[PDB]
RNA sequence: GCAGCUUGCUACCUCGAUGUCGGUUCUUUCCAUCCUGGCCGUGCAGCAGCGGCCAAGGGUGAGGUUGUUCGCCUAUUAAA
RNA sequence: CCUGGGGCGGGACGCCCUUGAAAAGAUAUCAAGGGCGCGCAAUGGUUGACUCAAGCGGGUCGGAAACUCGCUGAAGAGUGC
RNA sequence: UGGGGCCCCGAAAAUUGACGGGGCUCAAGUCGACCACCGAUACCACGGAGUACCGCAAGGUAAUCUCGUAGGAAGGCGUUG
RNA sequence: UCCGCUGGUUCCUUCCGAAACAUGUCGCAGCAUGACCUGACUUGAGAUCGUCGGUGGAGUAGAGCACUGAUUGGCGAUUCCGGGGAUCCCUCGCUCGCUUGUCAAACUCCAAACCCCCCGUCAUCCUAGAAAGUCGGAGUCCGGACUGCUGGGGUAAGCUUGUAGUCCGUAAGGGAGACAACCCAGCCCGUGGUUAAGGUCCCCAAGUGUCGACUAAGUGUUAAUACUAAAGGGCGU
RNA sequence: AUCAUUCGCGAGGAUGUAGUACGAAUGUCACUGCCAGUGUCGUAUCUUACGUUUUGAAGAACGGGCCAGGGAGUGUAUCUU
């Protein structure tokens, strides 16, 4: 089931789970990676999507896995802090007959993100800026939107 | 399916603001209007008697008489003139 | 006949300063050529180019 | 004094904008009216900004429009002799200067029509799919309405 | 993402009828190439493979079951 | 009869509420959440007197499960469905 | 290193075919601007017809009259007696 | 015979000109009533399609977490309710707060722009008859499209079902190659002129127009468009 | 138009010449023996028949080979206007 199905935003939100029934649980396990009790990381880069889209929980999990693997391999187990900012709140549904009673059944969850919205933020030391940049580039390849990396803190510390 | 009651789609029309819930100011219940005066219809949800239809909420009526405690108003609804009965708790003078 | 034109133009999502050096007949021709150059090089209309100043070099 | 010239026609226009046009007496393209500067007329002109060109008119342009396109009941052409018979002003230039100064009114010409049916603009106009601020002809010309009025004589 | 060659969805055309499936015959086209031609890589010694690129000029058959399409099987075959 | 043909399924075939519905009103679908075809001589009327939920502290095998005291508490209760 | 314009790769379909065609490369493409012209039954002018309303009539007014399916209304043409 | 179903129904001009919608219906290819068209009469002074200002209605967009529910860690505590192998000898998940990160058709401490009622104002119409009323004749209740509303549903659909405006239907003429509904434009007849949209290398009326750049791919030479290929990449420029 | 001056980087613009010469037409004076009309063909522009069913008809939707003639709102009763 391709991500192009539940990708475009054409509809209102579908998030009130007390008026629906049976939502499959999200695949994304953690939302904070690296060293969670460190705040004195001078450089902080984030990945912002540049289109209004819906990101499925499986896409978020895939991007998170790839970025976390790259960061752990390059900077080490606690050489970085990584935050997945958005939670999949939207419930995705599918119509599984034809068009009669076509209101779908819940098949997953997605995060409805806006243009220029931060998806992932990574904090590292000065020497790991390019590694964090590379990891976030790999993470954005798993997402259904074009992305761009921005430096939030420590711009003068990289160039 | 969808009903046809008077209280249809009245969730926010017949709701009170947070800090005006409770006993309303009692001055609004003892106001007198002259014949031909223009009054607004702003329904008080806590006063459940003498309440016009919510369809006339937000309309200005002209007082054309009195029927006890309530006032008879000529209220324009689309292109018709409706006779609406209202207690003064739901009414309010227009200010010029 | 070489001028110095300063200002900012909208490059996609971010505004950008510039201090372009321009050769033209006069000051207003230099302003016109600045507008034309940025329209050609970046596809921006003249409302999206703000020329702060033009100074004879 | 506003100069209001209609430049877009009546097909596919909302009834509210078209009714505003009718209340301004602008039923056809190239027709022009002159209205005062009060906020009522300002809002009415703002309502129809996408179908008219407007601006502040000067006395010379008003004089030329009156001489070339002023009409009386029965479709008679306004002249200087009628102006001197029915007004205290010698000529049409003085009357137009008075009207611009606000000390006289176009209703002070008996049987004069409030609509000036103008010629199409010589050498064309800037285009009716863009506003004045976009390089077109629609909307507020300010004092530059007289350029367009001069080319529609 | 492509195609529209599977099946769906849909109800725009056709109900004063556009004759169904499969095969057969004959002609043609596509290329996403099975063989034949030319190449590149190889965990390519040779033989022979595997993977990929160009290329649609020619070829791509005979049989057993089954109406079959599809598929299975047989013996040839450069490939069938 | 409705019906993304018909049929099978279902009833969106009577009534009531929320959303859809785009801050007047109106607004469709086999749209979403649903509910009703009742119950009650008290579970009704009025007057008087009181104030609820839940926490915190005190009180004896009356256990951190009873009852009672104090404090907080515009309601987080109750008001038949 | 970041942000931008245009282009390239990604990019495979069935009769021979589609920027409308020819063709076009400091353009006959794209972008930012500009100049002149062509081009309606639109608009302007003249002349004419009808219509609406008014007027005893003569006539007056029409920027605010002149498209039209279902359909209503009015006045005429023709056939036979 | 009957049919709500199919086909046909014969002269001209002139004036005006819809509805493809609601409620009820063994109603769903029908009909009634109403909206909408048309004709006549009565009545006799106002009306409101538009503006501006004001008195009022807001609970949508957006925003936000203060309620209802969701939601991510960090930090501090509940010596409370409980997961792990006789002094419950000591390990601790939820729960409650202070900071962090996210949300909502059916959440709201907030909160527009449109819009609606009323008052005043200008504007327009109106004694050549406003608003109102009465009566005659209907058609119509298969619609469709474009532009918005992220409209709802749907993987999507030249899909389906809403809504506002405007069109085609019933709309010529001019222009887009052709084009129901896209642009100009609503159109009595004739002539002259000037423009609109759109175009000006030839086909084809008017530029082998001007200035400043870009493109090397015949890319492109495609307003809207059901008629136009993406993610990703490029020390191409 | 042409020319003069001036502005503009340029294509060009403005001012004067010039509201002039011209100009639909309306009169008038000469000249002329055709013109109107009709048939056919050519050049230019425009238009894919007609009636119907249709949201949409040139349709690959229905109808007609052609021509002539015939071929469809009538009467009684009653109600309303
Ligand atoms: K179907
Ligand atoms: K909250
Ligand atoms: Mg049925
Ligand atoms: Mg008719
Ligand atoms: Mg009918
Ligand atoms: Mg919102
Ligand atoms: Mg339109
Ligand atoms: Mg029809
Ligand atoms: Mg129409
Ligand atoms: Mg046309
Ligand atoms: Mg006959």
């Amino acid at each position: 089931k391709p991500g192009s199905m539940y990708r475009n935003v054409r509809q209102r939100s579908f998030t009130r789970r007390k008026y629906m029934g049976g939502v499959p649980g999200s695949q994304v396990i953690h939302y904070d990676m690296g060293d969670k009790a460190n705040t004195s990381f001078p450089v902080k880069i984030s990945l912002i999507v540049e289109e209004k889209c819906q990101i499925r929980h499986t896409a978020l999990e895939a991007a998170r896995i790839t970025a976390n693997r790259h960061l752990v391999a390059d900077t080490g187990k606690m050489g970085f802090y990584m935050k997945l900012r958005v939670y999949p709140h939207e419930v995705i549904r599918e119509n599984k007959s034809g068009m009669r009673r076509a209101f779908g059944k819940n098949v997953g969850t997605a995060a409805r993100v806006k243009p220029m919205q931060k998806i992932f933020t990574v904090a590292v030391e000065k020497q790991n800026f390019k590694a964090a940049k590379e990891a976030l580039w790999h993470a954005g390849q798993k997402l259904p939107t074009p992305c761009r990396i921005v430096v939030d803190e420590g711009a003068e510390l990289v160039q | 399916t969808n009903s046809h009651g008077e209280k249809r789609c009245t969730r926010y029309k017949l709701q009170k603001t947070v800090r005006e819930r409770g006993i309303s100011p009692v001055s609004r219940a003892i106001q007198e209007f002259e014949e031909g005066q223009m009054v607004h219809i702003d329904i008080d949800p806590s006063v459940q008697k003498g309440m016009p239809n919510p369809k006339f909420q937000g309309s200005t009526g002209k007082v054309i008489g009195q029927r006890g405690r309530s006032y008879v108003l000529e209220v324009r609804s689309g292109n018709a003139m409706k006779e609406v009965f209202s207690l003064p708790q739901h009414l309010k003078p227009q200010k010029y | 006949k070489s001028f110095i034109v300063k200002g900012k133009f909208k490059a996609g999502s971010t505004w950008e300063k510039f201090t372009k050096k321009i050769e033209s007949q006069n000051e207003k021709n230099a302003t016109d050529k600045t507008y034309s150059i940025f329209g050609s090089k970046h596809g921006v209309k003249r409302s999206q180019v703000q020329i702060e100043s033009v100074a004879e070099e | 004094m506003y100069a209001v010239v209609r430049l877009r026609g009546q097909v596919n226009v909302r009834y509210t904008i078209e009714d505003t046009m009718k209340m301004l007496r602008l039923h056809k393209v190239n027709h022009c009216v002159f209205v005062p500067e009060n906020p009522h007329y300002k809002g009415m002109v703002q309502k129809v900004k996408d179908y008219v060109a407007y601006g502040k008119i000067d006395a010379k342009t008003l004089a030329e429009v009156l001489e070339n396109r002023g009409r009386l009941e029965g479709d008679t052409r306004l002249t200087e002799e009628y102006i001197r018979e029915n007004t205290d002003y010698d000529s049409i230039q003085a009357f137009a200067e008075a009207v611009i100064e606000g000390k006289s009114s176009l209703k002070d010409i008996p049987k004069l029509k409030p609509v000036f049916r103008l010629h199409p603009p010589r050498k064309g106009h800037a285009g009716i799919k863009r506003t004045v601020q976009q390089g077109g002809v629609l909307g507020n010309h300010d004092e530059n309405i007289n350029v367009l009025l001069h080319k529609m004589r």
